[PDB]
C-alpha cells in the first residue's frame, strides 16, 4: 500500500509537470507560476509522506 | 560478439577490480607525492630559468681618479642538480640521513640544492671572460617522503 | 518595427539623429565628421518594456549534438515531419514564468525550431 | 483591515488594493517609441491617422507652434484592466506633472 | 553605462576610452570587438550610453593622457603619462594574454569578449556565474603552495 | 592551430558570429567553425594519449558556441568509464587482462591508454552524461530515461572519503550521524603504525 | 538547486522537474537509499549543521 500510494504520487506531479508544460496550470493569486508549481509539487509530496 | 559484454553478477566482480587495479596503482596520497615531484623538477628548473640576471657596474665617485668605464660583471643561474638527503655532522662528515634517523635526532629531512653559475667579466675595450662556479650549494630544501 | 544603428561612410563613427527645418527632414548626420545621409525609416528610439523575444531565433541549432538534452519521439516536425525532437525551457529572464517548452528538430539537414 | 462593503466584496477590496499598491508607467504600459512627425494631421502612424485629426479638429493650442518629435506610449489593455485605471486619469496625471 | 576598473587606477574609466587607448579610433571597429553579430537590436541599444558619454575622446595619445591622469602618483607633461598608461595596458592589464609588444589586438579582443559576456549577462540570455560552484576553483597542493 | 583553425590575428572581426571561439587556459586564440568534428577529434586524441595527456580537461559550451581547454594544475578530476552507442567499452577481456596483470602487467595506466576510462574534471561533467549503472544502459526505448549517455559510474561508493567509507551501510543511516562517524574516526583507538 | 547547468547532478536530463531529480527519497530508511538521493539527504542534513 505504501508503495502504491508512492508511486501514484510520482504519476500525480508528473501529470502537474505535464499540465504545467501544456500551459493549463493556472497561477493563484500572490505568487508567480513557478511559485505556484513549486507548491502543488512540494504539497503532493508532503501529503505522500 | 556479445559474449564480451559484461552480465551483472560478473559486473559488481569486475568492477570491484577495476577499482582494485586504480588503487593498485595509484595509491591513496598520490596528490601530494606528483605535486612534488613536479614541483622539484619543473618548479626549481623554471625558477632558476626564469630568473633575470645579476647586472652590475662599479661606481666608486667618492674617490678621485675615477676611471670613465668602471669594470662590469653579470651573473647568471642556469642548472639545478638535487642530490640525496645528506647530514653533515658537526665534524663535515657527510652520511645519508634516514627519516628514522631524521625523526628521532630532531633533524630536518632535506636534501642540499647545487647551481651552476656563470660569471662574465667585462671591461668596456677588453674581451668579457666567462668562470664557472658549478655546484655551487644555496641551501637544503625539505624532501617529502615516498 | 525596430530601427538600428548607423555608421559614417568616411570615418566609421556613430551617426546621430538630427533635423533639417528648410526642407523638415531627419538626417543620419555625423558628428566628429561631416557626413549625413537619408533616414529610411523614422524611428529614433524604440524601447519595449514586456518584449516578444523571437527565442526561436536565439536558440543556436547545434544543441541537437548534447547528450544532456532530452529526447521525444511523439512531437513530429511541422517541417520535415521527423518524429525524434529535443525539447528544452528557455534560458532567458522573461520565460522562466512560463513554463514553456522549446522544440528543435533533430534532423541536421532541417533543424526546425517551434514551440508547442 | 477594511470597514464596510470593502470588508465583504471583494470588488471595493480590490479598489482599495489598487488605491494602496504602487502602480507607476512600467506596470501598465507596453512599449515606448520616439518618433520624428513633421505632419501631425498626416502622421507616419496609419492607424493614429483615424482618430489624431480628431484630435485636432477643435485643439486647444495652434499646431503651428508644437515640436515635430513624438513620444508614442502603446499600453497594455490586461495592465489597465487590474488595475481598473483609465485614459483621463493618465492624462490628469501627464498635465499635473508636467 | 559601462566602465572599467584597472590595476593601480582608484578610479572609473569608460570603457571606449580604453579601446581607443589601445589604437581603434573608429566606433565600428569597437564595436566589431564587442558585437559579434550586427543584427542583434537590443545589444546595439545597450552600446549607445557608453559611446555617447566618451564621445570627447577621439584619439589615441588623448585617450592615454585620460587613463595616465588618474593614475597614483600622477606625472607631468602628458607624455610620461602616457608612457605611464602603456605601463598599465601593457604589463597590467590581462598578463595572461600577452605582456610582449604588439599585443594590442588580443587583448583588445579579450576585452571585446568581457563586454560582451557583460552585455549577454544584462539581457539574461545567459546565466550569472556562481562563487560556490566548485568548477571554478583550484586547489593549491604542495607543488604551487 | 596545424588542424584546421584560424587565429585571431588573421582573420577580420566581422566573420566570428558563425564560429566557435577556443579558450586555451582561459586565454582566446581564435575560433573554429566544426567544433563537433573537432572536438571528436580533440577527444579520440585525448583517449589514446597521442598529444594531450589524459589530464586536459576540454569542454565544449555548445549553446554558447566555446571551446574551452584548460591544462593547469589545481583541477580535480574523476575516472569514469566511457559509454559509446549505449553500450560499455570495458569488456570481459579487460577483466581477464586484470586478473592477469594480478599475474603480471596490465595495470591501470594500460586500462587508460586503451581508452575506455577517462578522466572528467568538475567542469567537464554539465557537458557529459554519467550512467549510474550498466543496469541503466539496457533499458528499452520505450520507458528510457535517457538513450545518450556517454559516460558510466564504476561504483557510486567511491563518492565518500577515507574516514566515512569506513562506515557499514552509510545509506540507511541519517546523514549527521555519519557526519559525526566522520568527525569521531580521527579519534578512534587502535595500532595507528607497525 | 540546479547547481549544474540545469541539472542537480550529472546523471539527470536537462529541466528534469520530477521527484527524482529534485529530491524526493521514495525509500526508507530501513530500504536504504539510491546515490543520487542519498546526495541529496546530505545536502538537506548539512543544512541542520
Ligand atoms: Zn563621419
Ligand atoms: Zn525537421
Amino acid at each position: 500500500e505504501i508503495q502504491q500510494a508512492i508511486k501514484k504520487a510520482k504519476d500525480d506531479v508528473i501529470n502537474v509537470i505535464q499540465k504545467a508544460h501544456n500551459m493549463e496550470l493556472e497561477p493563484t493569486p500572490g505568487n508567480t507560476l513557478r511559485q505556484t508549481f513549486e507548491n502543488k509539487v512540494n504539497r503532493i509530496l508532503n501529503d505522500a509522506r | 560478439e556479445n559474449a564480451e559484454e559484461i552480465s551483472h553478477e560478473l559486473w559488481q566482480e569486475a568492477c570491484w577490480i577495476v577499482i582494485n587495479a586504480y588503487f593498485d596503482e595509484k595509491g591513496l596520497v598520490r596528490q601530494q607525492l606528483d605535486s612534488f615531484d613536479e614541483f622539484i623538477q619543473m618548479s626549481v628548473q623554471r625558477i632558476v630559468e626564469d630568473s633575470p640576471a645579476i647586472e652590475l657596474q662599479a661606481e666608486a665617485q667618492h674617490t678621485s681618479g675615477e676611471v670613465e668605464t668602471p669594470p662590469r660583471f653579470s651573473l647568471k643561474f642556469e642548472q639545478i642538480y638535487l642530490s640525496k638527503p645528506t647530514h653533515w655532522e658537526k665534524d663535515g662528515s657527510p652520511s645519508p640521513m634516514m627519516p628514522n634517523e631524521a625523526r628521532l635526532r630532531n633533524l630536518t629531512y632535506s636534501a642540499p640544492l647545487y647551481v651552476d653559475i656563470t660569471k662574465t667579466k667585462n671591461v668596456e675595450g677588453l674581451d668579457p671572460v666567462e668562470t664557472q662556479h658549478q655546484k655551487t650549494f644555496i641551501g637544503k630544501i625539505p624532501i617529502m617522503l615516498r | 518595427g525596430f530601427v538600428g544603428i548607423r555608421f559614417c561612410q568616411e570615418c566609421n563613427n556613430m551617426l546621430y539623429p538630427k533635423e533639417d527645418k528648410e526642407n523638415k527632414i531627419l538626417l543620419y548626420a555625423c558628428r566628429n565628421c561631416d557626413y549625413k545621409q537619408e533616414a529610411d525609416s523614422n524611428c529614433i528610439y524604440v524601447n519595449k518594456i514586456m518584449h516578444e523575444i523571437d527565442e526561436l531565433t536565439h536558440i543556436v541549432p547545434d544543441v541537437i549534438s548534447d547528450p544532456t538534452l532530452p529526447r521525444t519521439e511523439d512531437h513530429a516536425c511541422p517541417k520535415c515531419s521527423h518524429r525524434e525532437a529535443v525539447f528544452f525551457q528557455a534560458q532567458t529572464r522573461r520565460a522562466e514564468e512560463e513554463m514553456r517548452l522549446y522544440y528543435v528538430c533533430t534532423n541536421q539537414n532541417c533543424t526546425h525550431r517551434w514551440t508547442e | 483591515f477594511l470597514t464596510g462593503g470593502a470588508a465583504r466584496d471583494a470588488e471595493k477590496a480590490k479598489n482599495v488594493l489598487c488605491r494602496l499598491e504602487h502602480t507607476t508607467l512600467r506596470k501598465v504600459t507596453a512599449n515606448t517609441a520616439i518618433y520624428y512627425d513633421p505632419d501631425p494631421q498626416r502622421t507616419v502612424i496609419s492607424e493614429d491617422q483615424e482618430f489624431v485629426n480628431v484630435y485636432y479638429e477643435m485643439p486647444d493650442f495652434d499646431p503651428t507652434r508644437i515640436s515635430p518629435w513624438l513620444l508614442r506610449i502603446e499600453l497594455d489593455r490586461k495592465r489597465m484592466t487590474d488595475k481598473k485605471l483609465t485614459m483621463e486619469q493618465i492624462a490628469e496625471k501627464i498635465n499635473v506633472g508636467f | 553605462r559601462i566602465i572599467a576598473i584597472l590595476p593601480y587606477i582608484k578610479q572609473e574609466i569608460p570603457i571606449m576610452i580604453v579601446f581607443r587607448a589601445l589604437g581603434f579610433v573608429a566606433d565600428r571597429d569597437i564595436l566589431e570587438h564587442i558585437i559579434y553579430d550586427f543584427d542583434d537590436p537590443e545589444m546595439m541599444e545597450m552600446v549607445k550610453p557608453s559611446l555617447d558619454e566618451a564621445f570627447v575622446v577621439q584619439e589615441q595619445n588623448v585617450a592615454l593622457n585620460f587613463i595616465g591622469a588618474r593614475g597614483a602618483r600622477p606625472g607631468v607633461t602628458k607624455d610620461k603619462r602616457i608612457k605611464y598608461a602603456k605601463e598599465i595596458l601593457q604589463k597590467e592589464m590581462l598578463p595572461h594574454v600577452g605582456v610582449s609588444d604588439f599585443c594590442e589586438t588580443k587583448k583588445a579582443y579579450f576585452l571585446g569578449y568581457m563586454v560582451h559576456r557583460l552585455l549577454l549577462a544584462s539581457l539574461g540570455r545567459r546565466e550569472l556565474d556562481d562563487r560556490d560552484h566548485y568548477g571554478n576553483k583550484r586547489l593549491d597542493l604542495a607543488g604551487p603552495l | 592551430e596545424e588542424w584546421s583553425m584560424e587565429n585571431l590575428e588573421e582573420i577580420a572581426p566581422s566573420a566570428i558570429a558563425d564560429a566557435t571561439k577556443i579558450f586555451v587556459n582561459g586565454c582566446w586564440v581564435g575560433i573554429h567553425r566544426d567544433p563537433e568534428q573537432l572536438m571528436a577529434t580533440l577527444r579520440k586524441l585525448r583517449r589514446q594519449m597521442d598529444i594531450i595527456v589524459s589530464e586536459v580537461s576540454m569542454i565544449r559550451d555548445i549553446r554558447d558556441r566555446e571551446i574551452r581547454i584548460y591544462t593547469d594544475a589545481g583541477r580535480i578530476c574523476r575516472p569514469l568509464l566511457i559509454v559509446e552507442n549505449g553500450s560499455l567499452l570495458l569488456k570481459k577481456t579487460h577483466v581477464e587482462m586484470l586478473k592477469e596483470r594480478d599475474y603480471n602487467n596490465y595495470s591501470w595506466q594500460v586500462l587508460v591508454a586503451s581508452g575506455v576510462v577517462e578522466y572528467i574534471d568538475t567542469l567537464e561533467e554539465e557537458t557529459v552524461m554519467i550512467a549510474m549503472s550498466p543496469y541503466d544502459l539496457k533499458q528499452d526505448k520505450d520507458y528510457a530515461y535517457c538513450t545518450t549517455y556517454t559516460h558510466c559510474e564504476i561504483h557510486p561508493a567511491m563518492i565518500l572519503g577515507v574516514c566515512a567509507s569506513i562506515i557499514p551501510f552509510p545509506d540507511h543511516n541519517q546523514s549527521p550521524r555519519n557526519t559525526y562517524q566522520s568527525a569521531m574516526g580521527k579519534q578512534a583507538m587502535g595500532v595507528y603504525i607497525t | 538547486p540546479y547547481g549544474f547547468r540545469k541539472r542537480t547532478l550529472p546523471h539527470f536530463i536537462k529541466d528534469d522537474y520530477g521527484p527524482e531529480s529534485r529530491g524526493f527519497v521514495e525509500n526508507s530508511y530501513l530500504a536504504g537509499l539510491t546515490p543520487s538521493e542519498f546526495y541529496f539527504h546530505a545536502m538537506g542534513g548539512r543544512e541542520g549543521l
